[PDB]
RNA sequence: UCGAAGGUGGGAUCGGCGAUUGGGACGAAGUCGUAACAAGGUAGCCGUACCGGAAGGUGCGGCUGGAUC
RNA sequence: ACUGCAGGGGAGACUGGAAUUCCUGGUGUAGCGGUGGAAUGCGCAGAUAUCAGGAGGAACACCGGUGGCGAAGGCGGGUCUCUGGGCAGUAACUGACGCUGAGGAGCGAAAGCGUGGGGAGCGAACAGGAUUAGAUACCCUGGUAGUCCACGCCGUAAACG
RNA sequence: CAGCUUGUUGGUGGGGUGACGGCCUACCAAGGCGACGACGGGUAGCCGGCCUGAGAGGGUGUCCGGCCACACUGGGACUGA
RNA sequence: CUCGAUGUCGGCUCGUCGCAUCCUGGGGCUGGAGCAGGUCCCAAGGGUUGGGCUGUUCGCCCAUUAAAGCGGCACGCGAGC
RNA sequence: AAAUUCCUUGUCGGGUAAGUUCCGACCUGCACGAAUGGCGUAACGACUUCUCAACUGUCUCAACCAUAGACUCGGCGAAAUUGCACUACGAGUAAAGAUGCUCGUUACGCGCGGCAGGACGAAAAGACCCCGGGACCUUCACUACAACUUGGUAUUGAUGUGCAUCUAACCUCGAACCCUGAAUCGGGUUUAGGGACAGUGCCUGGCGGGUAGUUUAACUGGGGCGGU
RNA sequence: GCCAGGCCAGUCCGCCCAGGGUGAGUCGGGACCUAAGGCGAGGCCGACAGGCGUAGUCGAUGGACAACGGGUUGAUAUUCCCGUACCCGUGUGUGGGCGAGCGAAGGGGUGACGCAGGAAGGUAGCCGUACCAGUCAGUGGUAACACUGGGGCAAGCCGGUAGGGAGAGCGAUAGGCAAAUCCGUCGCUCACUAAUCCUGAGAGGUGACGCAUAGCCGGUUGAGGCGAAUUCGGUGAUCCUCUGCUGCCAAGAAAAGCCUCUAGCGAGCACACACACGGCCCGUACCCCAAACCGACACAGGUGGUCAGGUAGAGCAUACCAAGGCGUACGAGAUAACUAUGGUUAAGGAACUCGGCAAAAUGCCCCCGUAACUUCGGGAGAAGGGGGACCGGAAUAUCGUGAACACCCUUGCGGUGGGAGCGGGAUCCGGUCGCAGAAACCAGUGAGGAGCGACUGUUUACUAAAAACACAGGUCCGUGCGAAGUCGCAAGACGAUGUAUACGGACUGACGCCUGCCCGGUGCUGGAAGGUUAAGAGG
RNA sequence: GCGGAGUGAUCUACCCAUGGCCAGGGUGAAGCGCGGGUAAGACCGCGUGGAGGCCCGAACCCACUUAGGUUGAAGACUGAG
RNA sequence: GCUGUGAAUCCGCCGGGACCACCCGGUAAGCCUAAAUACUCCUCGAUGACCGAUAGCGGAUUAGUACCGUGAGGGAAUGGU
């Protein structure tokens, strides 16, 4: 799924490229695209809060429905696979037989033309989203809500899955990818499968430029910075920074987790 | 940026950026143009 | 026109030498161990990998050209 | 070709239980672990032990054999799906179409290599403890790669009868 | 030493030769050789013979005799059967 | 002395001066037979090379030469490079 | 023997007639070394460095030509600088390098084109150095503060046995509805949760070059270092 | 006008003085639309100051929107005039038709979009040419189609070519906030191998019985008046078909407008033609690689966009020219040194020098040929060679491009052949000339070995372009989601309309082989048995 | 130099929205076709295709070297590369 | 002033420089209140051992003008027959 091009140059010596076998219809569904403007990583102030963003290919938003809270029981068909600038993850076309048209993130094994349900009578297939009361444990879900009715919020990138772990009362306890047991309501809703696409993150990017289209910007290291700029900066020769390693406002590496958040209840076991 | 000086004149940026509705819009403009009114500045 | 010799050039190929360096063989009554031959003192060998002054050690799989019931 | 037959032959998916480890809790207290003997180590902040639940990985006890299958390497928890070979019998068919095979191609234990997963237990390296004249070992305590998976590469074994 | 060959493989019309012949030439087609070893590298004059051996073989090619090649090194014509 | 500034090494260019003389010139002594030297004395008129290495000065080396002198002049000379 | 090697032009080999540079090594690493990565590496480089061919005025060693200036004439017409001035040289002397003082020597007055040795020439109240002040930077200098964090207490309640439960404070960027005609704002209502927790006030400990203000002696045959 | 200014002078002038001069329904803007962003009713937040922001409202550099050609002034002209158009609105008549018609809240569709690359059909332009009109240049030749000039014309409208675009209906309807006949979704019949409809470059007609033009007669050489021919080829776009097609990944505004739906309005309407009218505001002069702009100057600098011909050329390079400008503001002399900018140089050829700095050299097209090494792409234009001009022949169809007179067939901007003239390229053979054929201008030096950085890139505007930074790749740490981080006192914002294959921070820096030992110190992470301790309580 | 309050992103740094521009040569990626190869593939050869922080090179953007300028034509330029 | 706690109504409460007793003084947690005090952009009327055009206002004069700066801002010179 991943294409590699050939040394013909040096920037794409190692590159490598999605070969985009799963999208078909290369533009988007017109009336369910609305405008994005890059920021520069600037907030409302103006200034850079975020750095190394800017530049970067135009971007259309595509409306995804991470909610999928208003079609239980009308299905749907998936009309087409579809690029996305916006996430890494494919996007599916769903036309309900309501003639309502919709997006979702794609899963694994969602090829073109076949039904998706919602609802807690949905069967249990790749793309279907229904109640994580209605999902039974074990099974991998993705694109879950961490509350009910507010949105699929977890797993919802490329190859990323929770899989339920299990469900005693009125919470289901379950293992989001970075390996972290979470318990969320029962009737937070999932939609059934891994997320498809998971296979981008072997792609090569070959030359700076062309993370200069996907917006990133050039980072600088704080060790060749000025004191003035950065607590790693200044010497005389190139330095390991004169001190532990630290971000460049001086905050040491640590956990940065409020450590009283009100959300440590429902987190099980952190990360490994 | 050979050759090239400091003032480049654009009469539109002139006034939307060193305007009278430009200084109405803050106190501090507002005390620069009572303050040039006070000097006696023919222009505000 | 063709033409030997000659000239120019870049390759091919066969040799010599070469600071330095590597192993081999044969030598002596040298130094460090004792790895194998007995269950050789942790059975030994094969391939492979890693490690160690050195023989060697250890892991994985295999063999009996070893054992045990 | 037809009728039968046996089989851990292969691949894929799903799936079962024991056991080890870890986590959560219940009990409960001063040991546990380990050895030829110890120590390092684990525990007293509640370990070992014991009960319940849960997570995960790997291998599939009893069947099991001296056996079966596969060209060899190798192959067994179960189920389903696909699939290869072999053996017997009938004499229906072809009518020597066979054998071997330089080169060549494919397959090829384990280790190892690449990428991405996974990682219980074991365990090269490593570290400590012990032994010792020394101990870069054997023994102990931990323990990384690896062992597992997918896909490639490697193409070697006392690949042996 | 695995790819060698372009006048190379063949044909036509010519030329040329004592004579056939890509021997040479104009044109046309794209063929010829090779794992039975092409092309290449090394070595070498070959033979009846001589030495040895029971023979097959192995070594060798000196006297004699036969054939070939050469004549300081390399290239070319002349006369003349 | 100079800090309300006296530009630092080497090179180049141009020099100029001293003699404690490298050559050429004149001599004494010699452990000066001759050829060559050694040493000292007098002598500054002229001459006193081109390269390799190094920023170099210096130094070493190459090839020469009659010889490849030593010093001063803001370690002469950047309102000359 | 290195972008690292002081000794050092180390030593050996190669390249040159000759090589302190270069290449290959040696290992005696002053003072290499594995992501402040180690060792390599095709391609790439207006990078650094060494060699060769070609090429040439770079040079031996210069010559000539044209043009723009320079020069002359006419027109216009600045500037930095400036204590003076009918502003020699030598050897001296002197605040120790003299146009201006001494003793000599030399020199008719005035222009023009050139040169650049001196006028310690001009230019910028020396950047070096020291002393005083400042600024910014650093930190295990001092003292603070922001941020972050701790507990008490207020907001803040009920029931049972600190713990648990509850809901009504409070919280929700969960949802729906209304103001709303246009609203991803806001507010209100209802609901779904959380919940006396959180957040916030006051008090309080910690942490705190993230920020801030500052200090960081003097003597000294310059200062530093050393010593006092 | 000339006493300042203009680097001199000045009668001149962008100087001084006076008067004059800028004409729009269509051009560029507004009255239309929105992007980023700005402001922002209420609002939220904040001691105050104020911050942010919803509705909304602004905001072109973008979207929508109706005019062309010629003439005229001393100075304006897509503005005035002429000729011919188009757009919006208004009123009045006539004719016949329908009692439908208007729908702009909202819905839906469209608007609506990237980059790269052609190809094909064309056109502008250009080069010739039929034809037309002028000239005879006292030089050797040259009296005609030799030479010189011409060899033109739009928007609009009509017809509709090539090429492109489409299935057509019927029914249901849980969605598009209400509705929908619209859209979306679903279902069924016909045909598909076909016809039909739409769009439709170019070409044709008309505009044009007009305008313009080479030129001609007379002419204060002003102004007049007349005014020919205008055909067929070649070449050929940076333009059109083309908002197309193809490929790609980095996945490419909005809103109005337009269309349509219904909600709603509706007794009157729509439509045609004729006539008569209304079309607002602002700009419009002049300068624009500049003497009028930014640089204090009439300053060798800078300044976005459009057009941009010929010959040679690959070319928007370059050389010389066209159209069109200009000689631009101190001059005149003069063989001084010297400086600068160029040029040439015997013999030698890096001996120069810190260093080949500078210069010289190489240089083009085609054809041969091309090493180590390599990541298999490269290295490479490696290196190193050869040919190159003109004339003639091959050469009537050599060849390939474009495709006319006159013959044949489903009647057409149609097809089969046919090959004229017009251009292009290549080869071979022969000859000719020079010192030289790449002809001038233009236009790679090459090779080998190290170090560093993989690479393209970035950087100290104004002494450093590098080995520094960045980078793709790597690893570690943080972050479970108004996340962490960041900006803010907060609200709020970015992160991100993202969700651990994600985001942030740190170090390293393609790729290959690898990345060993130390957890004592200091950090970070986790733990809480005990010691220490603040406020509070206590007293 | 310190503080308070304001002014500045018409220069420059970065970013955002919306436009524009990049003569002419060259190389020849993926993909797609045809053929060979075997059973089928791999793979290979031809075409086609026109990729690339690709190459050469104007405009344009820079600023490496050098000479000139250095009371400049210019408070950072010019010539040649 | 903020935070917490939190009264009493005269046989109360507050002050008299920790505090206690006595004594003295006064009635907080509501408001209003002239005059004497401060100031002069501005209007009259005077004054000066004040200035007299480089002075006196920056400004006798185009004066907050010209001019400089993007901007906030800075900011002249010039009288006499
Ligand atoms: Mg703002
Ligand atoms: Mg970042
Ligand atoms: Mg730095
Ligand atoms: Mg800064
Ligand atoms: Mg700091
Ligand atoms: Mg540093
Ligand atoms: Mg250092
Ligand atoms: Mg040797
Ligand atoms: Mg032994
Ligand atoms: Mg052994
Ligand atoms: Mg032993
Ligand atoms: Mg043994
Ligand atoms: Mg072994
Ligand atoms: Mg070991
Ligand atoms: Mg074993
Ligand atoms: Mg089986
Ligand atoms: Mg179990
Ligand atoms: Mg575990
Ligand atoms: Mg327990
Ligand atoms: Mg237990
Ligand atoms: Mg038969
Ligand atoms: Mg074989
Ligand atoms: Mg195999
Ligand atoms: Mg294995
Ligand atoms: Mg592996
Ligand atoms: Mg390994
Ligand atoms: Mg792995
Ligand atoms: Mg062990
Ligand atoms: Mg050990
Ligand atoms: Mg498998
Ligand atoms: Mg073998
Ligand atoms: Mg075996
Ligand atoms: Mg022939
Ligand atoms: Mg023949
Ligand atoms: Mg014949
Ligand atoms: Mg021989
Ligand atoms: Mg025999
Ligand atoms: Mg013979
Ligand atoms: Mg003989
Ligand atoms: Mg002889
Ligand atoms: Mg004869
Ligand atoms: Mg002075
Ligand atoms: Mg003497
Ligand atoms: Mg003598
Ligand atoms: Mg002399
Ligand atoms: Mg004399
Ligand atoms: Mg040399
Ligand atoms: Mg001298
Ligand atoms: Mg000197
Ligand atoms: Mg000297
Ligand atoms: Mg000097
Ligand atoms: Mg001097
Ligand atoms: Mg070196
Ligand atoms: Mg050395
Ligand atoms: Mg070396
Ligand atoms: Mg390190
Ligand atoms: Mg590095
Ligand atoms: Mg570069
Ligand atoms: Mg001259
Ligand atoms: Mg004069
Ligand atoms: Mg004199
Ligand atoms: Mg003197
Ligand atoms: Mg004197
Ligand atoms: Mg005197
Ligand atoms: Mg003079
Ligand atoms: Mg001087
Ligand atoms: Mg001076
Ligand atoms: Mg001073
Ligand atoms: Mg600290
Ligand atoms: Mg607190
Ligand atoms: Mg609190
Ligand atoms: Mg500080
Ligand atoms: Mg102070
Ligand atoms: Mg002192
Ligand atoms: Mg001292
Ligand atoms: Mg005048
Ligand atoms: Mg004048
Ligand atoms: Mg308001
Ligand atoms: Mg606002
Ligand atoms: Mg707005
Ligand atoms: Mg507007
Ligand atoms: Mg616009
Ligand atoms: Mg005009
Ligand atoms: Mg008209
Ligand atoms: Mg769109
Ligand atoms: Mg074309
Ligand atoms: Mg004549
Ligand atoms: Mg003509
Ligand atoms: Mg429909
Ligand atoms: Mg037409
Ligand atoms: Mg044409
Ligand atoms: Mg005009
Ligand atoms: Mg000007
Ligand atoms: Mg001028
Ligand atoms: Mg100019
Ligand atoms: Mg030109
Ligand atoms: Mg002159
Ligand atoms: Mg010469
Ligand atoms: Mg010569
Ligand atoms: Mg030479
Ligand atoms: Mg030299
Ligand atoms: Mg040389
Ligand atoms: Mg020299
Ligand atoms: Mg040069
Ligand atoms: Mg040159
Ligand atoms: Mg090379
Ligand atoms: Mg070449
Ligand atoms: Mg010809
Ligand atoms: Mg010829
Ligand atoms: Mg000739
Ligand atoms: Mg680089
Ligand atoms: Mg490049
Ligand atoms: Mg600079
Ligand atoms: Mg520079
Ligand atoms: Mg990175
Ligand atoms: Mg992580
Ligand atoms: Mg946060
Ligand atoms: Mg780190
Ligand atoms: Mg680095
Ligand atoms: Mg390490
Ligand atoms: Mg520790
Ligand atoms: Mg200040
Ligand atoms: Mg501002
Ligand atoms: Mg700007
Ligand atoms: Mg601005
Ligand atoms: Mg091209
Ligand atoms: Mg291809
Ligand atoms: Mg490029
Ligand atoms: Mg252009
Ligand atoms: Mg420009
Ligand atoms: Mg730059
Ligand atoms: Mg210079
Ligand atoms: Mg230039
Ligand atoms: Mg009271
Ligand atoms: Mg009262
Ligand atoms: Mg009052
Ligand atoms: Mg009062
Ligand atoms: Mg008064
Ligand atoms: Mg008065
Ligand atoms: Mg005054
Ligand atoms: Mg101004």
């Amino acid at each position: 799924a991943i294409r590699k091009y050939k040394p013909t140059t040096p920037g794409r010596r190692g590159a490598s490229v999605s070969d985009f076998a799963e999208i078909t219809r290369s533009t988007p569904e017109k009336s369910l695209v609305r405008p994005l403007h890059g920021r520069g990583g600037r907030n409302a102030h103006g200034r850079i809060t975020t750095r190394h963003k800017g530049g970067g290919h135009k971007r259309a938003y595509r409306m995804i429905d991470f909610r999928r809270n208003d079609k239980d029981g009308v299905n749907a068909k998936v009309a087409h696979i579809e690029y996305d600038p916006n996430r890494t993850a494919r996007i599916a076309l769903l036309h309900y037989l309501d003639g309502e048209k919709r997006y979702i993130i794609a899963p694994n094994g969602l090829s073109q033309g076949d039904v998706v349900e919602s609802g807690a009578n949905a069967d249990i297939k790749p793309g279907n989203n229904l109640p994580l009361r209605n999902i039974p444990a074990g099974t991998l879900i993705h694109a879950v809500e961490l509350r009910p009715g507010g949105g699929a919020k977890l797993a919802r990138s490329a190859g990323s899955s929770i899989q339920l772990l299990g469900k005693e009362a009125s919470y289901a306890s379950l293992r989001m990818p970075s390996g972290e047991i979470r318990r969320v309501d029962v009737r937070c809703r999932a939609t059934v499968g891994e997320v498809g696409n998971a296979e981008q993150a072997n792609i090569n990017w070959g030359k700076a430029g062309r993370m200069r289209w996907k917006g990133k910007r050039p980072s600088v290291r704080g060790v060749v910075m000025n004191p003035v700029d950065h607590p790693h900066g200044g010497g005389e020769g190139k330095t390991s920074g004169g001190r532990h390693p630290v971000s460049p406002w001086g905050k040491p590496e640590g956990r940065t987790r409020n450590a009283n958040k009100s959300s440590n209840k429902f987190i099980v076991r952190r990360r490994r | 940026t050979k050759g090239k000086r400091t003032f480049q004149p654009n009469n539109r940026r002139r006034a939307r950026v060193h305007g009278f509705r430009l200084r109405m819009r803050t106190r501090a403009g507002r005390s620069i143009v009572s303050s040039r009114r006070r000097k006696g500045r023919r222009t505000l």
